[PDB]
């Protein structure tokens, strides 16, 4: 029988600020989003931030200083606002979603005094836990005077009462629990770590583990980025405690139009000038390979692959690749992992491993019991955390069975989906992968076919667009020129590098390049398709026959190259590089 | 002054309101206009400074750590006040002093220096997450939600028992988020290992970082910390008030310090002897007596303990360089392999020794266990981050340890998914690999692929390999056996000062003679296999060959007498591998 008054008077001016704020148009928004909220499987009800700060300043304040405080009379406020406005069903849980606040902090910032208040932050995915209803209003009663103790509101454990509702009883111990009466609502543990950019050089991340309630319980999936408004807050465990942060909201981690407005005007000039220069081709190539000597065909199929084409999604809803998948078997040495180390060093999105790697994840999603709860969980791996970007797998010769069918089915589907234990998921990974590989028996036979030539199944043959081949040539110039770059980059401990793009223009222009979606001309249609009667009459004899695999990775690889030059419909030049290089890529029998 | 201390709040103020501003290497009032910049609240000092100006107030800071600081942050803030004195801070600076008492015989510590501020050089071993502890627990009464608090209840927390608006029996439960909290972090901490004379049981330490300089230390990592020795007792039971009458032990920590080289007569020892021209000769000849007859192998270990100069090639985009040296022992058991591990082991400062059997008393790789919370348990190699691992059975070895080997040579650095979580531990190590034949002896034209059945890959991944062996040759076996009974009936420490000048001090750089020399030597090698050709793995071991000898030479520039040797030790191990 204590009333909060700062509660209530929060409680009121968001109710206030539900019933009387408006969109620019000057209607109550919330009232819309209430209005679409009471559809079924719709229960959390999305607020911004900045908006109630506008309504009212303190309002806000207060309820990012005491935000856990005040958020059931949030929920309080929400329900009266809906429940009378239409004909909500009369008792379902309702929520509030915050957004736009500014306070995005890292994990190394979280403390003790940021208990309660409500906060935004941005991390990655690493395990997600089954959802599992949680008891929130516990309805208990004493065995013996069997009055109803109701409502006793469980902080995360199994707390009974504390003593009997009737004062005469005092059984103490004997609290029967009411299982339907007892409130109910749906928790889900995930664990997000640091992002790798937040993340200082060889730190370990402050791992974290978080719950999703409502609309938030799917939100996001395993693996991935996002950016996720809400609390943390204590929870005792087995007077010691641990920290979980409560998301009300969930949100993915980060248009030409926008980024160019958003870029500087020093930024839009390099990306305008780099859009507009030609032979960036070969340029940006010899930039981003300072370190390297000869064997530009992989630097331009990895530019290429760094570009990657248009995705399409047919009008039957079958999903059409957009990136690509590239391997390359080399000799012993020859800069293979040295090709895959710099890619990920200049690229964010983009994870080095190795098929080597005896993680429990093997590169991608694993279902395994928890160490602690016993539990299995969907713990993803590398491979889902490069969604959207890139991988530079090392050993893909050597990779295991296990993986190796999971890797084909992502490739294949560009998905996977795992089912174990009863426990069962999908999730999406448009991811190119570099694969790096040497021949069998070490050296390259290239008298043999690329079948004897390496391990790999006939199916990661076919869903690789392209295949690389390194050789340790005889030639002594190759031979003395590779020593000349690597003794002047040992020399010459900087300085030895010719970046005439910087990475950060190179990066910005790939970004400003991925928001353009090049088409193809009906020229480029038709010289396309002579293209590949080219290669259909060439028939090879190849050390891998020529199938439509072959045409998609052309037309993957044409919308790549037209996305180089931010052209947004492709060329006949586009189309002829790529033969050049799909068709150079094509090593006949040496025998 | 204050009960049982000398020590007087304004005095004492005063004097160290004037070291700060009063100063000769004047710098702390510099830093604290980078701190009115910054705004980093925070003020490490060398207490040695506040030693050379003041020994009693040094004195007196060690006698009363507790009592004296908040008088020094008080000093502090008000000169914040004075300079700079309007300014926007989310809280005031404060003061972190550091190296005053260096009783780094951690194993030799007195309940004498209880309350009393001490700092000690470790390797932290093992940490856990920030622990939220209660400093206000806020509270409220069941029956008729009566709200209230209570503040510092003196660790514990002191039950209500009984509402204040209704006043009924117990009713008045804490709450949790309401509560007020403050981070707390432990570390658990090893006793620097060299610095153990005997290390027959090494020391191990608590730490305890309140409320800040939290996670500051990553496991394995050997800092200086400085802090307050504490003894506090522990409840026979918990439900009873008893207590022992021993006392449990940690530390709250003050500063991490994250880590001149003994006297002039030293330098200029080394500087003296180095201009010998067989240095390099009497060096291997000095180190290993004990050995006979291999000299090879000696030069290749000590290169090996100097280590290829330092390389940063992070602008280059081409990420870290194994500047380490990798040296695999491949010979037939009693060619005494072990006895030079043990020996350069022995020598060698942050070393390590291990079997490469999983049977090993350390292993090698780290793991997560149940304290009972689930912490990492570091390894070998992470262990010997910088410092040379000696390997003792390296042929036999788990697959898995294989892959994490070759991780390690290839990266200088280990890959951990501990829980769901991956860590990149960086590993910097020397790997001194001693590996034994498969059957009793080797089989000739049998290679060392087949006489040990290891990956190629892994064994192309070690620049040298010595291929040693027992002939069968009566006059080796004289003279040895005459070594040998000659020693039954130059020191190390002016050999491990070198080294340890040499890296302190020097840095190989190449010189146009020697990267050409170095051109000349590899292109040389590959026309010779043009007719096992060469690879530029073989040109990385060949110019960190060089940086190695050029720090033995302490030139500071790679010269190609330098490429010469490398290319005639390199021509060594060729020879001794080769075999058709
Ligand atoms: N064609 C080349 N041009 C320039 N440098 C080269 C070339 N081939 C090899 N190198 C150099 O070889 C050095 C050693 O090669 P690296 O260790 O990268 O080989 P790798 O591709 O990982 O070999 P593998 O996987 O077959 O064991 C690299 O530093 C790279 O500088
Ligand atoms: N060339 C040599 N010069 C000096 N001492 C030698 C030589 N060869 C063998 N010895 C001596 O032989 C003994 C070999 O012992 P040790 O255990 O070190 O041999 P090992 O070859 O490393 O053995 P294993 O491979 O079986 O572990 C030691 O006394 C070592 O001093
Ligand atoms: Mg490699
Ligand atoms: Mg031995
Ligand atoms: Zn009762
Ligand atoms: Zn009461």
């Amino acid at each position: 029988e204590v009333r909060d008054e700062v509660a209530e008077k929060c409680q009121k001016l968001f109710l206030d600020f539900l019933e009387e704020f408006q969109s620019s148009d000057g209607e109550i928004k919330y009232l819309q989003l209430a209005e679409e909220l009471i559809r079924p499987e719709r229960n959390t009800l999305v607020v911004s931030f900045v908006d109630l700060e506008q309504f009212n300043q303190q309002l806000s304040t207060t309820i990012q200083e005491e935000f856990y405080r005040v958020y059931p009379y949030l929920c309080r406020a929400l329900k009266t606002f809906v429940k009378d406005r239409k004909e909500i069903p009369l008792a379902k849980d309702f929520y509030v979603a915050f957004q736009d606040l500014p306070t995005r902090h890292k994990i190394r910032e979280l403390t003790s005094s940021r208990i309660g208040l409500l906060t935004r932050i941005s991390g990655q995915v690493v395990r997600t836990h089954p959802v599992h209803p949680e008891l929130v209003s516990g309805t208990f009663l004493c065995l013996d005077c069997q009055t109803v103790i109701r409502d006793v509101e469980q902080q995360f454990k199994y707390t009974q009462p504390n003593i009997c509702r009737n004062p005469v009883c005092a059984n103490r111990r004997r609290f029967l629990l009411d299982t339907n009466k007892s409130r109910f609502v749906d928790f889900q543990k995930v664990r997000i770590q640091e992002t790798q950019a937040e993340l200082p050089r060889g730190s370990i991340p402050r791992s974290l583990e978080v719950i999703l309630r409502a609309e938030a319980v799917e939100s996001a999936q395993a693996g991935d980025k996002c950016d996720f408004t809400g609390t943390l807050i204590v929870v005792p465990d087995v007077l010691s405690y641990r920290l979980v942060f409560l998301a009300c909201c969930v949100a993915p981690t980060n248009t030409a139009e926008s980024i160019k407005n958003q870029m500087t005007v020093k930024e839009w000039e390099k990306v305008f000038e780099m859009s507009q220069d030609k032979n960036l081709y070969h340029n940006l190539c010899t930039s981003l390979f300072p370190t390297i000597h000869g064997n530009d065909e992989v630097k331009r199929g990895v530019l290429l692959m760094l570009f990657g084409g248009v995705p399409k999604t047919t009008g039957e809803g079958t999903s059409l690749r957009g990136d690509i998948n590239v391997c390359i078997v080399g000799d012993p040495s020859t800069a293979k992992s040295q090709f895959l180390k710099h890619v990920e060093e200049f690229s964010p999105r983009a994870v080095y491993t190795s098929g080597k790697a005896s993680s429990a994840a093997g590169l991608t999603a694993a279902v395994v019991r928890d160490e602690e709860s016993h539990e299995f969980v969907i713990e993803a791996g590398a491979l889902m955390l490069a969604d959207n970007g890139v991988c530079c797998i090392d050993e893909f010769d050597k990779m295991d069975v296990r993986d190796q069918v999971a890797i084909h089915e992502a490739m294949e589907q560009q998905t996977i989906s795992i089912t174990k234990a009863g426990v069962k998921a999908t999730l999406n990974a448009r991811t190119s992968i570099l694969a790096a590989a040497n021949p069998i028996s070490g050296h390259y036979d290239r008298s043999k076919s690329l079948k004897q030539n390496i391990n790999l199944s006939a199916p990661i043959m076919s869903r690789f667009d392209l295949f690389f081949i390194l050789v340790d040539e005889c030639n002594e110039v190759t031979d003395y020129a590779i020593a000349r770059r690597i003794v002047d980059l040992h020399s010459r401990i900087e300085e030895s590098i010719d970046r005439v793009y910087s990475l950060d223009d190179i990066r910005r222009y790939l970004l400003f390049a991925r928001q353009f979606k090049p088409k193809i001309s009906k020229e480029s249609e038709d010289f396309i398709v002579e293209q590949y009667k080219h290669l259909r009459q060439r028939d090879g004899k190849s050390s891998w026959r020529i199938t439509v695999r072959q045409l998609e990775s052309m037309i993957r690889l044409s919308e790549a190259m037209a996305r180089m030059h931010c052209c947004d419909e492709v060329q006949p030049k586009h189309v002829k590089e790529a033969f050049r290089l799909l068709n150079k890529s094509i090593i006949r029998v040496e025998t | 002054v204050i009960w049982g201390t000398d020590v007087n709040v304004a005095a004492c103020k005063e004097n160290f309101q004037r070291f700060l501003q009063r100063f000769i290497d004047p710098l702390y009032m510099q830093r604290l206009g980078e701190i009115n910049v910054i705004g980093e609240p925070f003020l490490n000092v060398n207490c040695e400074h506040i030693k050379s100006f003041d020994k009693n107030l040094y004195r007196q800071l060690i006698s009363y750590p507790q009592e004296v600081i908040p008088t020094f942050d008080m000093a502090v803030n008000e000169i914040f006040f004075d300079r700079y004195p309007d300014s926007i801070l989310e809280h005031q600076i404060q003061v972190r002093p550091f190296n005053a008492l260096k009783t780094k015989n951690m194993r030799n510590l007195n309940p004498e220096d209880i309350d009393q501020l001490i700092t000690i050089s470790g390797m932290v071993i093992r940490t856990s997450q920030l622990i939220p502890e209660m400093q206000e627990a806020f509270f409220q009464c069941q029956v008729c939600a009566h709200t209230t608090r209570v503040e510092m209840d003196r660790g514990r927390i002191a039950e209500p028992s009984v509402c204040g608006r209704c006043h009924t029996t117990h009713s008045m439960a804490l709450i949790h988020n309401r509560s007020l909290f403050s981070d707390k972090q432990m570390i658990k901490l090893q006793e620097s290992p060299e610095d153990m004379p005997a290390g027959q049981t090494p020391h191990t330490v608590i730490l305890f970082a309140h409320n800040d300089l939290v996670d500051k230390v990553q496991p394995g990592d050997r800092v200086n910390v400085t802090g307050i020795y504490r003894a506090v007792p522990i409840r026979v039971n918990p439900r009873v008030s008893n207590v022992k009458s021993v006392y449990k032990t940690h530390i709250d920590v003050i500063h991490y310090r994250k880590t001149k080289l003994f006297s002039e007569k030293r330098v200029e020892l080394l500087k003296e002897l180095s201009r010998k021209p067989d240095i390099y000769e009497r060096l291997a000849s000095a180190l290993a007596p004990s050995i006979y007859e291999h000299e090879d192998i000696k030069k290749g270990i000590l290169l090996q303990l100097f280590g290829g100069t330092r390389k940063d090639f992070s602008h280059t985009g081409r990420g870290k360089f194994r500047a380490e040296i990798n040296i695999l022992l491949c010979g037939d058991p009693g060619t005494s392999k072990s006895q030079l591990l043990q020996y350069v082991y022995n020598l060698v400062p942050r070393g390590q020794y291990t079997s490469g059997k999983g049977s090993s008393a350390v292993g090698l790789t780290a793991y997560v266990m149940k304290d009972r919370q689930l912490v990492l348990q570091t390894g070998a190699l992470v262990l010997s981050d910088n410092g040379i691992c000696c390997i003792d059975e390296f042929d036999k070895m788990n697959e898995s340890t294989r892959s994490v080997l070759h991780e390690v040579m290839e990266q200088q650095t280990l890959s951990i998914a501990k829980a769901g979580i991956i860590c990149q531990l960086n590993a910097r190590t020397s790997v001194l690999a001693a590996a034994n034949p498969i059957e009793s002896q080797w089989n000739p034209k049998k290679t060392t692929i087949e006489n040990i059945q290891l990956p190629h890959t892994l064994l192309s991944r070690f620049d040298l390999i010595f291929l040693m062996l027992d002939p069968q040759d009566e006059a080796y076996d004289r003279r040895l056996a005459h070594h040998l009974v000659a020693l039954y009936y130059l020191d190390m420490a002016v050999l491990k000062d070198y080294i340890a000048y040499a890296h302190s001090t020097i840095m190989p750089r190449l010189s146009e003679e020697a990267s050409q020399a170095l051109i000349e030597a590899y292109v040389d090698m590959r026309k010779i296999g043009s007719s096992v050709s060469a690879y530029p793995r073989q040109l990385e071991s060949l110019i960190r060959l060089a940086e190695a000898h050029a720090k033995v030479r302490l030139s500071n520039k790679v010269e190609a007498i330098d490429v010469e040797e490398a290319k005639r030790l390199h021509r060594e191990a060729l020879k001794q591998s080769a075999t058709d």
